[PDB]
């Protein structure tokens, strides 16, 4: 029953009508956790776009679909994948966004060790985004390599905005258990109220992915890992002899159990490590089509 | 795998009602005190389906030695009180928490405030004012929970189904 009320709300928020009117050649590319991703072709230019389709009846928390529209619409940034448009197609929300031919960082990190220049480039790009989101009290909530995407030319964009929440003077922390198990901050698993800091913890995990190829406790089943994260000390890298003090010291600022001592996005922006960041080109060798 | 929940709190607290509200999305029209009832639903978490074995017990005094025979291998407990019965809230500390502690020490437990729809109700707020008392606030409850020493405090209306699923959602998390 509540379906209808929700579908109606959504209709008013999206752009009217159907995009099959201007796009051909819908083909699935992958899944997210919320719905499939297709590629498609603008009929009048032959230009490629991607399209995220999400069924309303298949959501664990339907409401979250409102961020897909609000985020891209209002938080347009150089390091944020550009949403062009959104639409309702029957029972599916369809978001039309730019096509990131470079793929995701997950593919790169499970197949290759990136050097600190390339890593620093990545974290720079993401923190530029998170500074700006957090500046407005917006927590992403699902930072992991999967959520980072690349262009052909090596540029880096954050995406997968479906899990985001907002805080403010009035509601300053959040409480929902949201995110992927291995990247979850310890306070969130512990069920305490939390703010943007959760994102920075997760970025610290993603640095571990970039360095060591997977997150801590990957082999465990999620719910065992969640416990260990919560109960244990911050995970450390596995081979420090190879890592520079700049980066080790950088990471010791992300992976801090107490959130109050953990570094903010703006603090991290001013961090010596990020000044090793290579140009977009320094990344392009990492992409599959190149290897 | 199975999850074994056990629900405890004073009579009337509407422990029976809470369970049925969630499981069947129906409210019991008649008040009946529970001796012992066992309802088993199935919950799917991350695509993994889990039989949730719920244990409705007696909130009465008569079954002090008959109730805890339901406790072997309990993965989690709900410790419940009506937010509009400061007596039942008092008996969290006094009777309930101690009881389950002993039988099952390493076992977790959430604090639960019930019938929260009756807070702003004038007639129940009248009934309490006639014994110079008032409704329990979250500020209060969440001090007790931290201190006592629960996983957390949760609250819900079996009637309106406000906050209901979440209680059961957090319990599962706690259990697993």
């Amino acid at each position: 029953v509540s379906h209808e009320q929700f579908r109606a709300a959504l209709q008013l928020v999206v752009d009217p009508g159907d995009p099959r009117s201007y796009l051909d050649n819908f083909i699935k590319i992958g899944e997210g956790s919320t719905g499939i991703v297709c590629i498609a072709t603008v009929r009048s230019s032959g230009k490629l776009v991607a399209v995220k389709k999400m069924d309303l009846r298949k959501q664990q928390r339907r409401e979250l679909l409102f961020n897909e529209v609000v985020i891209m619409r209002d938080y347009q940034h150089e390091n944020v994948v550009e949403m062009y448009n959104s639409y309702l197609v029957g029972d599916e929300l369809w978001v039309v966004m730019e096509f990131l031919e470079g793929g995701a960082l997950t593919d790169i990190v499970t197949h290759t060790r990136m050097n600190e220049e390339q890593i620093a480039a990545v974290c720079l790009a993401v923190l530029q985004a998170l500074s700006v989101l957090h500046a407005q009290g917006v927590i992403h909530r699902d930072i992991k390599s999967d959520s980072i995407l690349l262009t052909h030319d090596g540029r880096v964009k954050l995406s997968d905005f479906g899990f985001c929440a907002q805080v403010s003077k009035e509601v300053p922390r959040r409480k929902s258990l949201v995110g992927t198990p291995y990247w979850m901050a310890p306070e969130l698993i512990s069920r305490l109220p939390y703010g943007p800091e959760v994102d920075i913890w997760s970025l610290g995990i993603m640095v571990i992915e970039m360095v060591d190829g997977e997150p801590p406790y990957f082999n465990e089943p999620p719910l065992k890992a969640m416990k260990m994260i919560r109960d244990n000390l911050p995970p450390r890298l596995k081979n420090l002899h190879k890592v520079s003090p700049s980066l080790k010291g950088f990471l010791d600022r992300l992976l801090v159990r107490d959130p109050a001592q953990r570094a903010t996005a703006a603090e991290l922006l001013k961090h010596p490590f990020l000044a090793k960041a290579g140009p977009p080109a320094s990344i392009v060798p990492l992409m599959r089509q190149n290897r | 795998q199975t999850i074994k929940c056990v629900v405890v709190g004073d009579g009337a607290v509407g422990k029976t009602c809470l369970l049925i509200s969630y499981t069947t999305n129906k409210f019991p029209s008649e008040y009946v005190p529970t001796v012992f009832d066992n309802y088993a639903v199935t919950v799917m978490i991350g695509g993994e389906p889990y039989t949730l074995g719920l244990f409705d017990t007696a909130g009465q005094e008569d079954y002090d030695r008959l109730r805890p025979l339901s406790y072997p291998q309990t993965d989690v407990f709900l410790v419940c009180f009506s937010v509009v019965s400061p007596s039942s809230f008092e008996n969290v500390k006094e009777k309930w928490v101690p009881e389950i502690t002993h039988h099952c020490p390493k076992t977790p437990f959430l604090l639960v405030g019930t019938q929260i729809d009756l807070r702003d109700d004038p007639s129940t707020i009248e009934k309490l004012a006639k014994n110079k008392q008032k409704p329990i606030t979250p500020e209060t409850a969440e001090k007790l929970a931290r201190d006592l020493k629960a996983v957390k405090y949760v609250e819900c209306s079996a009637l309106t189904q406000k906050g209901l699923k979440n209680v059961f959602d957090e319990a599962i998390l706690a259990a697993l």
